[PDB]
């Protein structure tokens, strides 16, 4: 049975890329038992990783982000971990492997906010791998069923795209509906996050079979958007639902502002 | 639920970080 | 007669196990830590009685949801024939259903056996991997601390590296203080224990100490690297550390560590030329103990190489029972250079001929080589000049107007002044 | 199986040409190399205790033949890879009766490039009943304890001491690395030190080999042939940084 | 999904520890305050 | 506290009898050997002459 990693190490400096395959397999297979005798030798792990050659640079990529991830150089790791690729069993329930996950998350999240503030002509490209293994965490969740969890991660994200999909394919629409308005009012600030947001409800408010137009006229007036409730109330008039059209009018009056109630009235004068 | 309870956990967090400076600034006072 | 005495001494362990429950159960009330050790500080005390009775209650009282975890003790446990719940079907708090389990543990242990601890302390690790909670977390420190008592004794302490490895990286990550202090004590004597000395040194340099951790497990961490350091021959950080670990160092109880810090730090002074005070050579509880040592002392103080040849050949065993007979090689070939150290605070000039003559040295350029190599290390300060003979020290400079002063004001200074703001953020107000 | 019996036989004759007075050093070379490669397919490192007795041997071997090609770099692997197969949790192979011999070998090497302390624990590794009676390892003790209480003259007088031909390869380097040493302890240990002396005690027969390694260092000849402030700042620094642990309350 | 419970542990002993913290402080105005206002 | 049980709590012995036992405390060196004072003077002193 193994007693230390001089050897594997020592194994590593030789040259003939076969061995250094097998070497970084049982690298791989004990790192969590002797990471300081290979902490030490990294350099290695990272002039193999940045050569082109290399048939196999992913594996030494990945040895380097276990070495790292022990280092707690997590910055380091996360690189050398997005370095890993498809060899990153996002499936596996390694604690490397979730620890790698929850950092991609928080600097996916990081990098999401720092590029969704900023305006479009300064937005730093998001890493493809990252994008990518963080959609396969909302995939997860949607195959685990944990709707509400991918919602919140998309929120975090700014993923209007993922958020749609999640409000769209969840089981059931009108609660998660609800449960993202009550989040939304009650727990997110960034005004024009807000707004993009209210708008992305609306329009699944809209293009639901039976529109819940109580919520949708109050994330319109949220929205401060006096056209679209006026189309809004036309297509309540022609539909001939009047109730709905009665207490739509009562909830605007006894919510929305007097600006509001004046510009809808204009716009239902013309 | 879970992310929720996230949300307020840091929105707390928040709260007490404002509470603090508060009260930094009017312990300074206060020995004035 | 002894029976009633029993019962009664039943009855009060029972009622300060109920004491220790209820504490862990106020402790998870109010979603704290600490009230955590004031609930594991005495866990020597009352595993002092342990006895059948009390412990067989306590599982009937507190193991009112009867789990394959309580049916997994029984067939081990030894329940009294003939024989309290504090009481509804709340289901029990990890924390308490592992301090149960760990005393439990405890009892199977101090009656000298071991194979089936070993296999009750493997489940309680395997349900223990399962807790992400902090209040489990304190507890779990000591699990794995009594865990690895357990196992010492059953000669399988290598089997145990892997999880250790595992529990202290999740430590690590969740950033806890006392399971990670514990599980970096544990994991550098099973790395020593099998004198991977060179892999328990790796592992301390890229491995910080927290400095929240507790006096004792900090005082075993200091005592580790100062091992680790003193076999890897850094000897002035290595006495640094065990006169700090001494300081941190039960007065009363811990004999054997005592003794041990004491060897080393004997053979690391002398090694390095400092002779051990006499005083600690003249404690009760020390003094038959480091009689092997003593006479060491002896003879490297006296170092006349008979009586140095006939104190190796009769206490060898001792010397290296301690893992030291290679320390004590280095020993019986430092203490010349310990001769050139008192030689030279003696005496701010000598000949190299009156060297050779107080040392017997038998030659002038013998004694040359010999001052020159003891005057590279920090062992004696001076200006040699061969022009004509001279081993002038440096001028003694007065410490003060020398900014040394300065330094050492500064440092304690800053000492001061970090007790002083940790005190001021320990008040702890209650709330009410 | 089939591949470790032909194995068997490839080192059997790796063996047998090396064993022989000058081994013909590049078949044995490839011979080596490419059962490394094929190694690696026999299970190298953790099996049959032939097994391992062959992968030992190889790497025995191995070891070997780069004291006989000379090489460091890869003797260094070839000792860690196979410290990973001489003594630590192996127990079920039988003693080798070349242990010890690449033990004193190991030590000597690490010795030559000022690894004490790394030496010092593979001394402590190595049971304690052989460093004061197992000869592969009582000349690498007694040398070093000379050593280490500076009788460099009683290294000079048992440098022919080795009690095995495959000494000397690292026995001169280590003559090399005590000469080094003491340039270095005169250096920081004088003021000025005549030329006659310093070549007389400088271990360079040759006065021009001590000249030359003169001008390899900065310590120069002589010409009669013999060789603070209030920094105001970092303090300032520490008193303002009293000041503020004494503010900005706690 | 453990991502969140262990982002929720983190922040939860985080808030105790400046809930602690802060009710020192408060303590700490408290008596000041009380004597400015003596 | 730990009592560092994984060291063995070292047992003195059978708490067995000491050198003296005596409240006498010592230095390093009170060990060492002299032969007298008055021999050392004069043994010392007809080299010179008394």
């Amino acid at each position: 049975m193994i007693t230390s990693a001089a050897g594997i190490i020592s194994l590593l400096d030789e040259d003939e890329p076969q061995l250094k395959e097998f070497a970084l397999h049982k690298l791989n297979a004990v790192v969590n038992d002797f990471w300081a005798e290979i902490s030490e030798s990294v350099d290695k792990i990272e002039v193999l990783y940045e050569d082109e050659g290399f048939r196999s640079r992913q594996f030494a990529a990945l040895v380097a982000s276990k070495v790292f991830y022990h280092l707690g150089a997590f910055e380091e790791s996360l690189n050398y971990a997005l370095g890993a690729g498809d060899l990153f069993n996002v499936n596996d329930n390694s604690e490397y492997v979730e620890t790698i996950i929850a950092k991609c998350i928080d600097h996916y999240t990081k990098q999401c906010v720092e590029n969704a503030d900023l305006p479009e002509g300064e937005k730093k490209p998001i890493d493809q791998r990252l994008e990518g293994i963080v959609n396969k965490m909302f995939q997860r969740c949607l195959d685990d069923h944990k709707y509400k969890q991918a919602i919140g991660i998309a929120l975090e994200t700014r993923r209007l795209d993922v958020f749609e999909k999640t409000i769209l394919e969840s089981n059931d629409v009108p609660g998660m509906l609800a449960y993202s308005l009550k989040l939304c009012m009650s727990l997110m600030q960034n005004k024009q996050f807000r707004n993009k947001v209210l708008r992305v409800l609306v329009k699944i408010y809209m293009n639901l079979e039976k529109p819940d137009f109580i919520n949708v006229c109050q994330c319109l007036i949220f929205l401060d958007d006096p056209q679209a409730v006026s189309d809004i109330l036309e297509k309540l008039v022609k539909e001939d639902n009047l109730l709905m059209a009665y207490q739509i009018c009562f909830d605007l009056y006894e919510s929305a502002s007097q600006q509001f109630l004046s510009s809808v009235i204009q716009n239902l004068r013309t | 639920d879970l992310y929720s309870r996230y949300k307020k956990l840091q929105q707390e967090l928040e709260f007490l970080e404002v509470q603090e400076e508060y009260i930094k600034d009017e312990q300074k006072n206060l020995k004035k | 007669a002894a029976e009633h005495s029993q019962r009664e001494l039943d009855t009060v362990t029972l009622e300060d196990i109920k004491e220790h429950v209820k504490q862990l159960e106020k402790a998870v009330s109010g979603k704290e830590p600490r009230f955590v050790l004031r609930a594991l500080r005495m866990l020597p005390s009352t595993s002092r009685r342990l006895n059948h009775y009390v412990l067989y209650k306590a599982v009937q009282g507190f193991f009112t949801s009867n789990n394959a975890t309580r049916d997994f003790l029984l067939p081990f446990l030894e329940e009294p024939m003939d024989t309290f719940r504090p009481a509804a079907s709340t289901p029990l708090l990890p924390e308490v259903e592992a301090y149960l389990q760990l005393l439990v543990v405890i009892f199977m242990m101090n009656s000298k056996r071991y194979k089936e601890a070993q296999k009750i302390s493997d489940d309680l690790m395997q349900k223990i991997s399962t807790q992400n909670r902090r209040a489990l977390d304190l507890v779990a420190a000591k699990c794995y601390y009594y865990h690895a008592r357990v196992y010492e004794f059953l000669d399988k302490l290598d089997v145990v590296r892997s999880f250790l490895h595992a529990r202290l990286r999740t430590a690590t990550l969740r950033h806890d203080a006392d399971g990670q202090a514990t599980l970096l004590n544990l994991l550098l004597r099973n790395y020593l224990h099998y004198s991977l000395y060179d892999q328990a040194e790796k592992l301390v340099s890229k491995s910080v100490f927290p400095e929240q951790a507790n006096n004792n497990e900090w005082a075993r961490y200091l005592y580790y690297t100062g091992r680790i350091k003193a076999i890897q021959l850094e000897y002035s950080e290595a006495r640094r550390t065990m006169t700090n670990a001494l300081r941190k160092a039960p007065q009363h109880t811990a004999v054997g560590f005592k003794q041990t810090v004491h060897k080393l730090l004997i053979v690391v002074e002398l090694l390095l030329g400092e002779i051990p005070d006499r005083l600690q050579f003249r404690q009760p509880s020390l003094k038959r103990s480091l009689m092997p040592y003593f006479l060491l002392t002896q003879a490297v103080r006296t170092g006349n190489l008979a009586k140095f040849n006939q104190v190796l050949d009769q206490f060898g065993e001792k010397f290296q029972a301690d893992g030291t007979y290679t320390l004590i090689i280095r020993l019986r070939h430092n203490v010349i250079k310990t001769g050139v150290r008192m030689i030279s605070l003696s005496y701010s000039r000598i000949s190299l001929a009156d060297i050779a003559q107080k040392l017997q040295l038998d030659s002038p350029e013998d004694a040359e080589f010999i001052v020159a190599k003891a005057i590279r290390d920090g062992v004696i300060e001076a200006s040699i000049n061969h022009e004509k003979g001279y081993v002038q020290s440096k001028e003694m400079i007065d410490i003060y107007s020398t900014r040394e002063p300065q330094l050492a004001f500064h440092q304690r200074i800053s000492f001061c002044l970090d007790i002083h703001n940790m005190s001021v953020k320990a008040m702890r107000f209650p709330p009410k | 199986g089939a591949v470790l019996q032909a194995a068997t036989g490839m080192y059997e004759q790796l063996k047998g040409e090396w064993n022989r007075k000058s081994p013909n050093l590049s078949k044995c070379g490839e011979e080596l190399g490419r059962l490394k490669l094929v190694l690696l397919e026999l299970n190298f490192l953790p099996l049959t205790k032939q097994q391992l007795i062959l992968a030992r041997d190889i790497l025995e071997i191995g070891a070997q033949w780069s004291i006989l090609r000379k090489d460091i770099p890869s003797f260094e692997r070839y000792m860690a890879q196979l410290k990973c197969y001489y003594f630590d949790y192996k127990e079920q192979l039988p003693e080798s009766a070349y242990m010890h011999q690449l033990l004193g070998l190991n030590l000597l090497f690490l010795l030559s490039q000022n690894r004490v302390a790394e030496f010092h624990t593979e001394l402590e590794r190595l049971p304690a009943k052989d460093i004061q009676t197992n000869v592969y390892i009582k000349h690498p003790v007694s040398l070093e304890q000379y050593l280490m209480e500076g009788s460099y003259n009683k290294v000079f007088l048992a440098k022919g001491n080795i009690p095995a031909e495959s000494y000397t390869f690292f026995i001169d380097i280590l003559l090399d690395t005590i000469r080094d040493e003491i340039a270095g302890c005169i250096e920081k240990a004088y003021e000025k030190i005549l030329f006659t002396e310093a070549t007389r005690i400088l271990f360079f027969n040759t006065p021009k080999k001590m000249t030359d390694y003169a001008k390899k260092r900065g310590w120069v000849l002589g010409p009669n042939n013999y060789y603070t402030t209030i920094p105001s700042t970092e303090l300032a620094k520490q008193v303002i940084e009293y000041a503020r642990q004494l503010e900005m309350i706690v | 999904r453990q991502y969140y419970l262990s982002k929720i542990e983190e922040l939860q002993l985080i808030v105790n520890d400046k809930s602690q913290n802060l009710r020192r402080l408060q303590a700490q105005r408290n008596e000041l305050n009380a004597k400015v206002r003596l | 506290d730990d009592e560092f049980e994984e060291f063995p709590a070292e047992d003195w012995a059978g708490l067995d009898e000491d050198e003296d036992a005596h409240v006498w405390e010592d230095n390093w060196d009170d060990d060492n050997v002299e032969d007298d004072f008055s021999n050392q003077l004069r043994a010392e002193l007809e080299k010179h002459g008394y």
